[PDB]
């Protein structure tokens, strides 16, 4: 049985090829003494041990700990002998050449996998949506990308990266809330606000009219139960926190808005394919889960595009797992047997084989 | 790459119409008598090979998705379509065909009029 592993900035999504969902989803965190603990437990012992995120903005940045993430994945979460399963992993769009070789070397040298493959996260999400052509908006905990894809392959020259995503949004709810009079300013506190984020936040189709209703109506308000017990009334951040996605100034970021990068991404692509892109805008990643975000992108990019353009935002309910699900389908295909990088092939060519087998 | 799938070896060798159905993550040939009848619960891959005057062949690949096919099937069909195209040296034009919204070109492939029928194979997940 092949394994599928989607490593994110915040969460690890891991499981078996063939399954319809990841059997294992856990925090991408390694804790080391104040020799280490992994994910669901490291937040536990977080009193004794310093915790760090080995992946930043979708890129692997601490190899030593990343090696810990994988070990835990195979051994504590998946409960497999890694040396007997072909393993599929995922990577960000534009992962540096050396990262891809380092990930392949580790898998064959320190984990002894019999076979291995690396695919681009966003392309997997496109596949999971039953499509070969379109532009993916992928927005997780640590990064947001716009990835245009044509007849199966990403168009690297037109990809947009934006370091504003999920955590950045938590920190702003978790700063705007206190403006109301609440706490929130601890490495256990945002942890509560991110839960508020996930439950209460939504994207408004019109900001102003949403404003003109928020500071003037105890209807656009919800009450939430902290763990302490004290009840708090979420307002009006509900619609303000994700607004940062469209207006990045709110976090003082200056960057273009996700609708804008989407337009821009498409304009870097051959004119003959722009229609297909506009009509196949696929959303992927935890930070696209906000109620109302598909209706807003819609409106926002048809404003930007020529009237004649047929716009369409595709937002599958399972899009938290689209990347993983895309990998689960790919590694299950009868035709995938020969796509794998074998240990044989690795022994012959070493880690640079990845750039030839794995576009 | 370099698929060894028996169906791939047969794909696109002479002018005509070839139709496969996704079944449990595999590409399974459809009986020729049954061409044009599609299960709304399934996904299919269609290759139209046309004789070019220059002697080489023209390929159009269509992945057709029924209203009720499962995500593994539509996903597989899209992926199978990329692989077949690759296999054929990138010479194929790829087309996404959704039940009820198929291109005039695709519709024109079926002499007796294309037909939908309820049902299909179970999800390979
Ligand atoms: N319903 C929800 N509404 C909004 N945010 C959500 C929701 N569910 C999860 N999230 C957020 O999505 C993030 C998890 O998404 P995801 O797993 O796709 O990211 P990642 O892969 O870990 O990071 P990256 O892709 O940037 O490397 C967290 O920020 C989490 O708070
Ligand atoms: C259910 C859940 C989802 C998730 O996305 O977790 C990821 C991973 C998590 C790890 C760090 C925390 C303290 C320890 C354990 C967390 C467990 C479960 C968290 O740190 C995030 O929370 C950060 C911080 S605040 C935000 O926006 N991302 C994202
Ligand atoms: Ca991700
Ligand atoms: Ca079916
Ligand atoms: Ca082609």
């Amino acid at each position: 049985t092949a394994l599928v592993c989607d490593n994110g900035s915040g969460l690890v999504k891991a499981g078996f090829a063939g399954d319809d969902a990841p059997r294992a989803v856990f925090p991408s965190i390694v804790g080391r003494p104040r020799d280490s603990y992994v994910g669901d437990e490291a937040q536990s012992k977080r009193g004794i041990l310093t915790l760090k995120y080995p992946i930043e903005h979708g890129i692997i940045t601490n190899w030593d700990d990343m090696e810990k993430i994988w070990h835990h994945t195979f051994y504590n979460e998946l409960r497999v002998a890694p040396e007997e399963h072909p393993t599929l992993l995922t990577e960000a769009p534009l992962n540096p050449k050396a990262n891809r070789e380092k990930m392949t070397q580790i898998m064959f040298e320190t984990f002894n996998v019999p076979a291995m493959y690396v695919a681009i996260q966003a392309v997997l999400s496109l596949y999971a949506s039953g499509r070969t052509t379109g532009i993916v908006l992928d927005s997780g905990d640590g990064v947001t990308h716009n990835v245009p894809i044509y007849e199966g392959y990403a168009l690297p020259h037109a990809i947009m990266r934006l370091d504003l995503a999920g955590r950045d949004l938590t920190d702003y709810l978790m700063k705007i809330l206190t403006e109301r009079g609440y706490s929130f300013v601890t490495t256990a506190e945002r942890e509560i606000v991110r839960d508020i984020k996930e439950k209460l936040c939504y994207v408004a189709l019109d900001f102003e009219n949403e404003m003109a209703t928020a500071a003037s109506s105890s209807s656009l308000e919800k009450s939430y139960e902290l763990p302490d017990g004290q009840v708090i009334t979420i307002g009006n951040e509900r619609f303000r926190c994700p607004e940062t996605l469209f207006q990045p100034s709110f976090i003082g970021m200056e960057s273009a808005g996700i609708h804008e990068t989407t337009y821009n991404s498409i304009m870097k692509c051959d004119i003959d394919i722009r229609k297909d892109l506009y009509a196949n805008n696929v959303m992927s990643g935890g930070t696209t889960m906000y109620p109302g975000i598909a209706d807003r992108m819609q409106k926002e990019i048809t404003a930007l595009a020529p009237s004649t353009m047929k716009i369409k935002i595709i937002a599958p309910p399972e899009r938290k797992y689209s990347v993983w699900i895309g990998g689960s389908i790919l590694a299950s295909l009868s035709t995938f047997q020969q796509m794998w990088i074998t240990k044989q092939e690795y022994d012959e060519a070493g880690p640079s084989i990845v750039h030839r087998k794995c576009f | 790459m370099v698929v060894e799938h028996p169906e791939f070896l047969k794909a696109g060798k002479e002018p005509g119409l070839q139709i496969w159905r996704v079944e449990k993550f595999d590409l399974v040939p459809v009986p020729t008598c049954l061409y044009g009848d599609f299960f709304t619960g399934d996904a299919y891959v269609i290759l139209k090979t046309v004789q070019l005057r220059n002697g080489n062949l023209q390929y159009d690949l269509h992945y057709w998705l029924g209203n009720e096919c499962s995500q593994d099937e539509s996903g597989a069909a899209a992926i199978f379509t990329v692989q077949l195209d690759d296999y054929l040296n990138g010479r194929a034009v790829q087309h996404r065909e959704v039940q009820g919204f198929e291109s005039a070109t695709f519709l024109g492939y079926f002499k007796s009029g294309l037909k939908y029928k309820k049902g299909g194979v179970a999800s390979g997940f």
